[PDB]
């Protein structure tokens, strides 16, 4: 099925790889070559996750836990029942996420859109790749990755934080948190403003960009304007993921002590040492 | 009975059916393979008298 | 869409194929039961 | 005296019923444009059925 | 005295009055069973030791 | 709602029913008193 | 004295008075059951030892 | 609401019903006083 | 008295009446089976020592 | 809804049905009373 | 909206439903009270 | 939107179906009570 | 009183009323279900003399 | 009474009703199944006097 | 005094009033239900002399 | 908006409803005070 | 009752019914398979006298 | 009396009545088997020690 | 919609007949059950 | 949409499929019951 | 003095005043209810000679 | 906005409302003082 | 609101009702004094 205006947009062309070969739709979905590789990796990864659940102690969704190998295996593939399965699933994940971003690029090219969406998603892929590839590689063992399990990965997050005694004191983490919180505030204001001009109280005329601009300017003192708020929301949301990648990659590979004692440089500035 | 295919496009039903049957079969095989009694890759050569059985209620 | 004649023709394949699949599955359960009964 | 049922669990299912209600409402709002869908078997509505297309009153003059 | 019914719907009255009487009767029996020790004496007459 | 003619006629049944109900209840209380006096 | 009724609806009058009477009577009876030890003496008269 | 004419009929019944309520209540109290004097 | 039925759909009347009876009769039988110790005495006749 | 002609005719069967029901229950209670008298 | 006629007849059902609901609730409370009093 | 005669035809199905459902649920409680009373 | 239905759409009010009653009933039921005195699913059969009661003593 | 179906569309009310009854039934069944007294899948074969009962008022 | 309603839309006043009264009623009931003396669900059957009381100024 | 004479009519209902509510609440406090006085 | 198919498109109702029944069946099977008494893939061969039963109320 | 059936379809009537009788009869049999110790006495005749 | 007056007339006669037969057979069954295992 | 004769026709299959389904479920429950009763 | 209502719209000032009085009253009740001497929901029935008093100068 | 005589009418109610509030508060304070003095 | 003519009638009844209430209360106090003197 198609939207009432959709058919004239369903042209050939805009692919990166494969040409006409996969240039077709399946229901709502665009396929393409990277659609085919997406489904391959998604399917292989998901079934290996189900296999991980089957050989683990429970089918309880919250408790399934496919763990990485012991650190002793270093950068090798471990035995599959001893964490090698987590490694194969990680390759499927990297393939699925990369295929998704390239399929987004093919869709955007077909619609004559800018490449903003694929690159914005690249921010999230960077954080995932930091957690399971880059940081474990810098530490010299794949066993530093997080386990695949809805709550067991939260146990990993807890323990990694307390490896540095007081992870709130990590300076890149403070920035990352500030971006996440500021993003959520900005999203609530942008949503509210557009809705409040487009859905005014009954019997009021539809609002305008001028009213939105005036109100916003009483909130922050300055006008952000229409393109400015979308630049800001993109800067905040993607910057949050980039600073997250920074805050975790410096924890271990570069800083090994507790995070509170990193702040010793501030106490010893020569003006007040 | 055949008028069901006037109501539904058979070309769509066969997609839905194959999808459903594929997932269902994978579910049932993985459920059995996770069991103790039917973990046939490790224990399939055991005779039915030798295969695991879950715990009884104790009598008292 | 389909003609009712085309619906009859497809229904013939569809019922036959469905029952054939159920027949193969019933034999698979006969073999599985013979090897390791579940009741 | 219910051992398993506790207030945190009761609250959590209260939220789930609201949240699944909210997703339905949002998916009704998402269909005010482009629906009903075109199909070789005629129009399709998806589920839930969409809310009707809005008409917007313009500022009378200025 | 009949003029009070004027303007009403006779089904509405019979619904209201019927509702009240079922409620009143049920309450009066639940109360009466507590006070009069009946059917408790009935049950004790036929109870097995 | 009811005109006066409906009300005048309705009232005769309503009064009769109310009287009948009280008559039955008066028997019920006479029997109940005979069975287990409450004062 | 009847001119107090003029602005009113007689069904609101009987509704309000009826609600007051139901309320006051129930309050009075439940209070009176506390002070007079009836039906507690009735219950004790037929209670099984 | 009501005319004075409607009000004057309604007042007649309202007084009558109030008076009747007091009369029945007076008998109820006389019986109650005979049974359990409260002063 | 028959004039009370005028506004009504007789199928609604029979549905409401029949449903009331099914409810009332089931309550009365549970209650009676408890008070009268039957079928409990019936079950005690035909039982295996 | 029902006309008066229907309502008058419906009323006759509704009364007849009710009296049948009360009669059957009267026999039921007479049998029950002879079997296990509850007062 | 609706006329004052419509509003006033709607109000009749609204009051009647409310009364019916309070009646069922009152019986429910007296059942609950006789089962396990809260004062 | 419905005409009033359509609403009236729907209403009788809706009432009957509700009362039918409540009747089935009444038997379900009769069975559940017989197996394991909650009071 | 019926002017209330002229001020507010009964269609809007009825949803709010049913919403209020449904929430209020669910709140009260689960509050009682969470209590000791009224946890009727587990203890509904106890009878009023042996149903739990909250601690008395202001002192002694 | 029937004029309610002019104020509300019966197509919406009937789906709202089905959804409400579905949710309510599942809530009551899962609340019971989580209890001790009515965990019928584990303990349904117990007789009424053998079934669990919540603890009485304390006695001293 | 009635000219106050020329300033304020009564249609808004009733909503604000009901909102205020509902929140106030709920607050006071939960304040009491949190107390020791008025936890009526658990201890409502105690007589007035047996209900809890707060600590007096010390003299022992 | 609202007219002078509407505002007056509304006021009479509003005053009656406010004082009616305070009377019910007064009786609620009288009952509460009889059950467990707070001073 | 066939005019329910004029209120609702049967093509849509059947997809919703097939969806509902599939989810419900899987839920009930997974509830039973999680239980002890009906863990049939492990203990299906046990006799009805041997299958687990949840504990009774302790005798006084 | 036949007029109660007017405006009803015979098939909905027989569907509902047949559904009722199937339900009622199964309830009565399962109930009766519990009281009368049958088929339990039949089973005990042919059972193996 | 539904039975006319005369369809209802035909239906009722069979409906009465079926009910009577069912009650008759059930009466026989209860006499056999009573003589086999009396319940009062 | 459907014509009412199509609605009438479709219902007959729908009822029969629902019956056939309930029958298979009834056998499934009685097999399960005789294997391992839940009451 | 009345000219203050020409400078300030009374439909604003009335709402501001009612809000101010509501929050002030709520604060003072909350301060008292939190205190030892005036926690009237628990200790209201104590006589004035029995109510808590805060300390003293330790003047030997 | 108000006229000066419209304002001067409002001022009369405002002063009376304020005096009434202060009177109620005074009686409340005197009750509270007699119950538990703060000086 | 109430005219000068209406006010004149209303006053006479208000005075009558007040005096009646004071008379009844005078009897109440005389009875109370004879039952339990308070000075
Ligand atoms: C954690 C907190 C935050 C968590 C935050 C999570 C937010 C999730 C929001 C998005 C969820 C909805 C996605 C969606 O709408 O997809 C379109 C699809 C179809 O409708 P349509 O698009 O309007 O119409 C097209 C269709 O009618 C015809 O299209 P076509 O002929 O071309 O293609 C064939 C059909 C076949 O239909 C399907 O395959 C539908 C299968 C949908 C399964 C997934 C449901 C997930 C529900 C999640 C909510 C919740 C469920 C409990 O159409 C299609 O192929 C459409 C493919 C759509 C693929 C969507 C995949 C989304 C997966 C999301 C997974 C999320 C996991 C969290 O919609 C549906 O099928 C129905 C969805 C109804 C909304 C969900 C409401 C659930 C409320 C609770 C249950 C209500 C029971 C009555
Ligand atoms: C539990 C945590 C609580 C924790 C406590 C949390 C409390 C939070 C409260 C937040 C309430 C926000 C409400 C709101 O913003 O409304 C918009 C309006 C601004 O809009 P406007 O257009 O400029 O307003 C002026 C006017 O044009 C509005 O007209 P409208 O037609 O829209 O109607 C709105 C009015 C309706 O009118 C009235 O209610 C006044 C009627 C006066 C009648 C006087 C009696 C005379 C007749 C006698 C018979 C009369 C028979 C009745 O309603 C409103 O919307 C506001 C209602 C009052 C809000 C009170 C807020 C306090 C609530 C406390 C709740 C405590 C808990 C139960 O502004 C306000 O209402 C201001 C709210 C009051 C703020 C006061 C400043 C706080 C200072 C605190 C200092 C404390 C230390 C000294
Ligand atoms: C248009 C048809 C009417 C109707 C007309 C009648 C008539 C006529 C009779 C009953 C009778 C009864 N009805 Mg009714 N009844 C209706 C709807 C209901 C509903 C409901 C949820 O809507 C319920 C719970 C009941 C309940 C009851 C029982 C109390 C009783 C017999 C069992 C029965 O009906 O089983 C559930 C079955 C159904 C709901 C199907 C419809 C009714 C069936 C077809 C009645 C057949 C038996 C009847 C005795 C045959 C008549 C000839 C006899 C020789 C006298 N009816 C519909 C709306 N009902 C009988 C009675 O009063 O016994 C004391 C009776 O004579
Ligand atoms: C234990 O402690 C506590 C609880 C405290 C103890 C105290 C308890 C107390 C205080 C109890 C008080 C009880 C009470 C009063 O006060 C109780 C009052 C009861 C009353 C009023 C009963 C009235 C019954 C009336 C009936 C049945 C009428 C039936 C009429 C019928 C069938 C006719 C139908 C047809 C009509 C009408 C019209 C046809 C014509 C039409 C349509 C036309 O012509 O158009
Ligand atoms: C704990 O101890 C504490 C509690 C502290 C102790 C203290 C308790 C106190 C202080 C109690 C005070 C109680 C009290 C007073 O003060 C109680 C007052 C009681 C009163 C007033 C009762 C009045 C009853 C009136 C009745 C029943 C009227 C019936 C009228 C009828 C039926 C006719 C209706 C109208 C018709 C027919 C006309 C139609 C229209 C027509 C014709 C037309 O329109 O034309
Ligand atoms: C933990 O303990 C805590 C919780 C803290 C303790 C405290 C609790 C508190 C504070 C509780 C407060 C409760 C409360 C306060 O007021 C509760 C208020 C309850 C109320 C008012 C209930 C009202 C119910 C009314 C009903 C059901 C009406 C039904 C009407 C029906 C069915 C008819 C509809 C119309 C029809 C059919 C006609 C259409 C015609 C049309 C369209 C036409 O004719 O045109
Ligand atoms: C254990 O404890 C508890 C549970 C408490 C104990 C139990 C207690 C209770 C209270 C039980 C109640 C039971 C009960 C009632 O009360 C039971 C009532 C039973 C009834 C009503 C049985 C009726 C059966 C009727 C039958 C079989 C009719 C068959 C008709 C046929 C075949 C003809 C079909 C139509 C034709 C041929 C015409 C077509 C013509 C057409 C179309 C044309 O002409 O156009
Ligand atoms: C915690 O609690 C827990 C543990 C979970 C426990 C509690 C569980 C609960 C609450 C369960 C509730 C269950 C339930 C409640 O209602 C269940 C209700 C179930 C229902 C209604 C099932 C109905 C099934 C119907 C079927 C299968 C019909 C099939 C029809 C077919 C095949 C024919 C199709 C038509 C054809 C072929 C003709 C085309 C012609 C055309 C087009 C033409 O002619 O044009
Ligand atoms: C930490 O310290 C802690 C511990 C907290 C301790 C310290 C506490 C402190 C510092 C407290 C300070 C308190 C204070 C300071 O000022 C307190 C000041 C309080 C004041 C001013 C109260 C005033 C109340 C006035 C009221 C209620 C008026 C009502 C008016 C009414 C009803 C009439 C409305 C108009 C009408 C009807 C006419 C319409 C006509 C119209 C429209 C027309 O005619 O047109
Ligand atoms: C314990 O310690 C502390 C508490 C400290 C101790 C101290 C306590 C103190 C200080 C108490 C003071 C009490 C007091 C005063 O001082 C109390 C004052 C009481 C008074 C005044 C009572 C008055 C009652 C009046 C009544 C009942 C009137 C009824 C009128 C009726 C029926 C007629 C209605 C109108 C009509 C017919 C006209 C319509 C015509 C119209 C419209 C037309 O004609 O147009
Ligand atoms: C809507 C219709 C169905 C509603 C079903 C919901 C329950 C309604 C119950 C109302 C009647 C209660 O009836 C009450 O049942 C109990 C069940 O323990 C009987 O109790 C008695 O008999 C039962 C029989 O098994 C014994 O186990 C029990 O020890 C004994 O006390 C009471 O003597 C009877 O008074
Ligand atoms: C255990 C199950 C108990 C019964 C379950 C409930 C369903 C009973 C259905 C069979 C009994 C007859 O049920 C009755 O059917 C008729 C049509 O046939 C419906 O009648 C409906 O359609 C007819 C026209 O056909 C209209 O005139 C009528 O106003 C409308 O309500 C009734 O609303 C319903 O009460």
């Amino acid at each position: 099925a198609m939207l009432s205006f959709e058919k004239k947009y369903r042209v050939r062309g805009g692919t990166l790889i494969g040409g006409d070969l996969f240039d077709f739709w399946f229901g709502p979905f665009y396929v393409g070559f990277f659609g085919v590789t997406t489904i391959f990796f998604v399917t292989l990864g998901t079934l290996l996750c189900v296999w991980g659940a089957a050989m683990g102690p429970t089918w309880n969704l919250w408790q399934i836990n496919i763990a990485p190998p012991d650190l002793k295996y270093g950068l090798g593939l471990a035995p599959l029942r001893e964490g090698g399965l987590w490694q194969i699933i990680t390759l499927c994940a990297l393939g699925a996420f990369g295929s998704w971003a390239l399929r987004q690029a093919e869709i955007a090219r077909k619609l004559g859109m800018g490449m903003h969406i694929p690159w914005a998603y690249g921010g999230a892929i960077l954080a995932y790749t930091t957690l399971v590839v880059i940081r474990p590689f810098l530490l010299g063992a794949w066993g530093h990755g997080f386990p695949y399990g809805i709550f067991s990965h939260l146990d990993w997050v807890s323990n990694v934080g307390y490896q540095y005694l007081h992870f709130h004191y990590n300076p890149a983490h403070m920035i990352a948190v500030t971006f996440f919180f500021t993003n959520c505030l900005a999203l609530a204001m942008h949503g509210s403003l557009i809705l409040s001009v487009t859905n005014p109280p009954k019997g009021t005329p539809t609002g305008t960009s001028e009213q939105e601009n005036v109100f916003f300017r009483d909130l922050l003192g300055y006008s952000i304007g229409a393109i400015g708020i979308h630049r800001l929301g993109l800067f905040l949301a993607v910057g949050a993921a980039v600073w997250s990648a920074i805050c975790i990659v410096i924890s271990g590979p570069f800083w090994t002590q507790g995070w509170p004692e990193w702040w010793n440089w501030w106490l010893n500035l020569p003006i007040w040492k | 009975m055949h008028r069901i295919w006037l109501m539904y496009d058979p070309r769509r039903v066969m997609v839905a059916l194959v999808g459903f049957l594929a997932v269902l079969a994978l579910v049932i095989h993985f459920v059995l393979l996770s069991s103790q009694r039917y973990s046939w890759i490790e224990n399939g050569t055991l005779g039915a008298d030798q295969a695991p059985v879950g715990a009884s209620a104790p009598a008292a | 869409g389909m003609t009712e004649e085309e619906a009859r023709r497809f229904h013939g394949y569809m019922v036959t194929g469905t029952l054939g699949y159920v027949v193969v599955a019933s034999v698979a359960h006969f073999l599985a039961w013979s090897w390791r009964p579940w009741f | 005296m219910m051992e398993y049922i506790d207030g945190a669990q009761i609250a959590l299912y209260a939220f789930w019923l609201f949240f699944f209600g909210l997703i339905i409402y949002l998916r009704r709002e998402d269909k005010r444009e482009g629906y009903p869908l075109e199909s070789p078997q005629g129009p399709r509505d998806g589920w839930p059925k969409g809310a009707p297309k809005k008409t917007y009153v313009h500022r009378d003059h200025g | 005295m009949h003029r009070i019914w004027m303007g009403t719907d006779p089904h509405i009255i019979m619904s209201a009055l019927g509702s009240f009487l079922v409620g009143a009767v049920l309450v009066m029996h639940i109360w009466a069973y507590g006070q009069f020790n009946w059917p408790a004496t009935l049950k004790a007459k036929y109870a097995t030791p």
